[PDB]
DNA sequence: GCAGACACTACGAGTACATA
DNA sequence: TTTTTATGTACTCGTAGTGTCTGC
């Protein structure tokens, strides 16, 4: 099998979720944070022709950056990984799929509860600002029938009170009150526009980011509030 | 059957580790106190400490989370340094369990000295996240848990059963072993050997199983295997007789014979002289053997140091 | 210093408001002030037979043990806690001493040796050079000083006084005075 | 009612954490010293230290803030490093208040060792920023707070109540426990039980409530549960009783029982004999046990070497 | 041969280290208990401890892995500090053995005191990786292995063969030596010398080979070499004569002579004084030598501690 | 007779070059020649205890007479991490010249050395082909048994 | 293309612990 | 009127020096 700068790209991303990854034969890759805070899944170009466990995902993505695009990835006769570049050959380990934290099946979202979208451009403006503004916690609520995001700094106001930042996401059509609170630490997804499906049942709830390329599902936090 | 098998493993004291809280062999009040919890449906903070290993702590930690359907994160205590708490443990605890499950962090074997600072950072953490998430701690030695942490936890103390519980718990293990035998294909010719395994290393139910593993070499426990478990390799009659007669040439000769396992022989001696000698000579024989035992292993020539015990006895010991 | 009306701000305000953390650093460092060691309150409790005030505190089995070693009258019970000290409750160790050392009094001064650290140097530099230990290194100094005046040996060896070696011998500028002294009168 | 319930949490010693400064059970002078502060309206620099855990320190901090309607930053002491003090702590102090609200910074559990630099750094932060905000510090061991801070701060020591403050404070808590039983739906059949919990744990109100949780398993506090709370600790009673009686058959039998963790058992022995024996027998028990401890691990048979300790004690130890 | 030769080395007690578990000279039940394992085809956790060196532990560790076709990692215990476990050992154990082999980590000579904390981190590790991977530990002194680790392991104890095994095992070694001779070109003129080597230092099969190396100086073992091996001294006459005469200058001089094997010399002394001294001086000589023997190996200067024995004797021993 | 012409101390510049120059008793000289005969050295412990007998000299000699590539180290200096870093850097290394590597440790019967001595148990085995160790002792018992097992113990 | 900015490494100082 | 033993190991903090990724 052969991996493309497009997919080597989508993986450096799943490295910010789990240091390792489980990939089974196919066009589809999933991973989940060890502590279950984040779940990613995607369908890909390059085709995955054998199963394997990768303990180091980000360091092997580092070693595949040193060969040519034409390089042929195969299971090694000796069961590890052989990367054959044209003039060269590299040997990288496999761990057993016990020490890498795989989800079982590709967790399907429920019927959503509310839905909005976000433009690629406006994701940039959030992440990039959070650093400066020290926005470590954000909240999706409604304002004037129009859903806004809100940045806060949780250490400064533990209460999510002085809202340091806000971005209006689109019109809110239905009728419900909600404050969903997401830890900036779980936002691991790559940039671009996402359809946003969030769901809540009492002390239940979750937020799915549906991208063009891969899907992302992020846990809410416990002070999150709503009637649904 | 009623027993759990992990079937993903061969090591047998780990193949049979209990799935639920009912399977665990526990003192009366300790079981009751756990069933109670599994009821309330939410788990408080809990410390489970041995200090004798293999009493079920790390099993019950995993158990409780199962019986409550916890959303659980298991952690090696010694891997649990401070920045671990800060990043992953804190992410986990701040995460909304979205299917409405108790979040529980099991920190196994947390009693290392080095982890003090991590445990300190933890003291304000367990308070901030107490609504969402709770912590179960396992330790061999409590004093390695800073006091402020024992305040915050229900401290349950394993392996100190009452005289009544010991007897009952053992009886429960003999049955539990028997049912393992049925499962593994080991056949029991004499039951006395299953009982003797349980009694021999009691407090610890792990080595109690892995002792059954290694005495099953031949696939049967017969009254022969019983000899090794209880092991008395003994005929001490030759020494006892020479001590009565207060001679040396004979004692001096027997010393190099028992130089082999001194630890065992000293036992079989204290055992059989205790009955055969006078009451105030009993208080002495312990002073005499007890001292000889202490300094063994400092003693250069074991054979000689054994002779010195024989002379010491023949002189002061008295009986008919 | 312009503007000439500035309500002189304290050392700290200047630092913090302007944000140069090395100023903040000299400022904080100002509070360094490090001593503590209430050890003698425990020790004096054991001498003068008074109220314990312990296990709430930090006890050095070695501090105590050693402090008491100053007085020949204690030795029997300091010694006892030596052979037997390891594996006694930090508290047990304190309960024993209290039930052991009978009278009480002590004034401070502990015993230390005289170090001609001229002479300490010459010995460690023989010990290093020849990979022999200290007692032999001694014999060395004597048969050199006695015969061969050992200026030569001091002459050839001076080459390595490596200033790190100096870190082993004494702790201060007296060290930098030796640096010169062995480089001198050979 | 008069009681606070957090209702967002199930862990019950945290469901009932007091809201104001009145709700708290504190010694006379201290409680007043606290009202007096919330009167003059602005909060001075305070350090609150137990060292017994759960005396109200971190609660009394959160309260002073509620009672001043203060703008508060609650920080984990172990999280407060040099860059925090430079960072979001200065960010906070220097940024502006139009609410006319006392700006208070709660540094909870600040007693760690490596924070020496963060501490020296704060003591200066205080001189530059003192007039914007104020700082409340929670600690268990004060010694872990650099001396230059204890200086600039009002230092109030919880946990050491007068003899009358012991008597009233417990009354106040017996009352408080009963009230929690009203809400949680626990029935009190015998009250001597609620007094037992409080006396037994006294300096520490956190475990004091927790123990209310674990003993409500059935849903009533009755005359039988009295017997459990009150019932007399240590299980070294069997050996201590056999040593008094100076017999052997019994001691000889107990030896193989504690052969398991010898290191722990020798501790619990030195601990509990020290009180139960005469003063010059104290000097001997250390010689006897201290030696037995030294040579353990040289000793071949641990069980026997433990017996030799028992005999040695029964002879020389005397007491009533 | 039937014998393994490493051929990459000259040091001969290491050229001949047994390849398989059958080659090893082991007590009846210990062999059986290993063959049993090599069958099940998976290895449990195992501790193999001497404390007499060169009984076959480190050989059997390597053996078992061979007879099972383990995928093995060998490690110096003292190099085995905590961050080693964390990085390499943990990488190894988490690695899928892809050809389907048992993974086994042999931690040789793990009984250092300093490694306690590493062994503690290990207690939760051996449980997490138990399906894939197992640990074999070698130690000279068990007490240097924390109890929770002995719980997790099958603890097999070397060098305490039964009276029966000793005899068998020796017979096996005499054959094993003979076959080494054939291989090295040493010729045996008298067999009595091969038997005497084995008996002389028995428990230890290493110095037993390296004694064969150094008595082969002349390339034949004749009844002359037999003299040196069985030799010892027997010439205790010089000391016995100086003790009668009650002088010092001479005794003080003889001490450094016998400082070499103290254990032997103390034997030959008790043996030959027992006949040459008065009956109530016999009871004392044992007290005197018996004590001197106990504390040897605590004693700093062996030579001096031997002098202190001579003086002690010359004074109290009275006889013609 | 050998002279080391850059040295200033008698005993250090007249130290016997060969296993011959040394003055020893009978089975001593035989047993030494018998050893250098085999051209590779085993592990060895040498002890007097009556000092100034030639312990430390006979070691540097046995090395010489085998054309051993010899690293001399004082015992007092042989700490745990000395062993780890250099002495391992030494015995791990192959030699160009293909000689036997040998490590003399003079007077290893000192005190703190105790934990080091335990490190060697599994070291002296792990490079047992490359190199071997010669240990000097005034008192043997100050050498832990598991070393006495690995070594041939000759007594002067 | 560089220079600037961010992130990750390592060493030094401090601290605490256990065995001799 | 006081005042710090030796040897090994582990965790955390702080800073400074190294890198790579990025922006005129
Ligand atoms: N057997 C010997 N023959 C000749 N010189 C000797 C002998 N033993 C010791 N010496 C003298 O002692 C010096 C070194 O002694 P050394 O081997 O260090 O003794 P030790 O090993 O007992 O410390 C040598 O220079 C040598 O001349
Ligand atoms: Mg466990
Ligand atoms: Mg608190
Ligand atoms: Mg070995
Ligand atoms: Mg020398």
């Amino acid at each position: 099998m052969k991996l493309s700068k497009d997919t080597t790209a989508l993986l450096k991303n799943f490295a910010t979720i789990n240091s390792g990854i489980m990939l089974k034969s196919g066009q589809f890759i999933m991973t989940r944070a060890v502590n279950g805070t984040t779940y990613a899944e995607a369908n890909i170009s390059d085709v995955i022709d054998f199963d394997v466990a990768i303990y180091d995902l980000n360091g092997f993505l580092g070693i595949l950056s040193l060969v040519n695009d034409d390089a042929e990835i195969s299971q090694s006769e000796d069961g590890n990984i052989k990367i054959a570049d044209a003039r060269s050959t590299i040997f990288w380990p496999a761990a057993d799929p016990s020490t890498v934290v795989a989800p079982n099946k590709p967790i399907p979202f429920p019927v959503a509860s509310a839905v909005t979208e976000i433009k690629a451009e406006d994701l940039q403006q959030l992440l990039r600002v959070s650093r400066g503004l020290q926005i470590d916690t954000i909240a999706i609520t409604v304002k004037e029938g129009k859903i806004v995001i809100n940045g806060f700094n949780k250490v400064e106001d533990s209460a999510l009170t002085r809202v340091k930042y806000s971005l209006t996401l689109g019109d809110y059509d239905g009728e419900n009150t909600f404050n969903f609170i997401i830890n900036m630490a779980n936002m691991k997804m790559q940039p671009g526009n996402y359809k946003l499906l969030l769901w809540a049942k009492g002390k239940q709830g979750a937020a799915k980011f549906e991208g063009e390329h891969a899907n992302y599902v992020v846990a809410l936090e416990a002070d999150s509030t709503h009637d649904f | 059957s009623m027993i759990t098998v992990n079937e993903k493993e061969h090591i047998l004291e780990q193949k049979y580790r209990p799935s639920t809280i009912d399977e665990c062999i526990l003192p009366a009040f300790d079981k009751e106190t756990f069933k109670s919890i599994t009821s309330k449906g939410k788990i408080p903070h809990i410390i489970l400490h041995s200090p004798s290993p293999g009493t079920g702590k790390t099993t019950v930690a995993k158990a409780l989370c199962h019986d409550v359907n916890a959303d659980m994160m298991f952690v090696n205590g010694s891997d649990c340094k401070i920045d671990f708490v800060r990043g992953p443990l804190t992410n986990f605890a701040s995460a909304a369990s979205f299917d409405g499950r108790q979040k529980v962090i099991v920190i196994d074997e947390f009693d290392r000295s080095g982890l003090a600072e991590s445990q300190r950072h933890l003291r304000s953490f367990m308070e901030a996240y107490s609504s969402n998430c709770s912590i179960i701690i396992t330790a061999n030695n409590i004093d390695g848990i800073i006091k402020p942490l024992q305040s915050r936890c229900r401290v349950i103390t394993f392996g100190q059963p009452t005289d009544e519980d010991k007897i009952e718990m053992m009886k429960q293990m003999i049955r539990r072993l028997t049912e393992i035998c049925k499962h593994e294909g080991i056949a029991i010719a004499d039951m006395k050997v299953v009982a003797a395994l349980v009694k021999k290393n009691f407090p610890d139910f792990r080595k109690t199983i892995g002792e059954l593993d290694s005495y099953s070499s031949k696939g049967v426990l017969d009254a022969g295997i019983l000899s090794l478990v209880t092991n008395d390799r003994g005929a001490i009659d030759d020494v006892l007789e020479s001590l009565k007669n207060k001679d040396v040439k004979q004692l001096r000769a027997l010393a190099p014979k028992y130089a082999a396992d001194y630890s065992w022989f000293v036992g079989k001696l204290a055992e059989e002289i205790y009955s055969r000698v006078t009451p105030q000579s009993i208080i002495r024989m312990y002073e005499i053997v007890g001292e000889n035992n202490q300094y063994h292993g400092i003693a250069a020539n074991t054979e000689l140091h054994l002779a010195y015990l024989f002379i010491q006895l023949a002189c002061e010991m008295q009986w008919k | 210093s312009l503007f000439k009306d500035d309500i002189q701000l304290n050392e700290h305000q200047v630092a913090w408001y302007s944000k140069d953390w090395t100023a903040v650093q000299s400022a904080a460092d100002s509070f360094k002030e490090k001593a503590e060691n209430e050890f003698f309150e425990i020790i004096g409790a054991i001498n003068n037979k008074t109220k314990c005030s312990i296990a709430q505190k930090d006890y050095s089995k070695f501090m105590v043990e050693n402090a008491l070693s100053q007085f020949p009258e204690c030795m029997p019970a300091v010694y006892a806690m030596n052979l037997i000290g390891s594996g006694l409750s930090d508290e047990a160790h304190f309960n024993y001493l209290m039930a052991a050392v009978p009278r009480g009094k002590r004034y401070g001064k502990w015993a230390k040796l005289v170090e001609d650290s001229t002479e300490v140097l010459i010995i460690k530099l023989l010990a290093k050079r020849y990979q022999v230990n200290t007692n032999d290194a001694i014999n060395y100094k004597s048969i050199l000083t006695k015969n061969g005046k050992l200026p030569l040996v001091l002459k050839e060896l001076k080459g390595l006084v490596t200033d790190d070696f100096l870190k082993e011998v004494t702790k201060n500028v007296k060290e930098q005075k030796q640096l010169k002294k062995l480089a001198l009168e050979w």
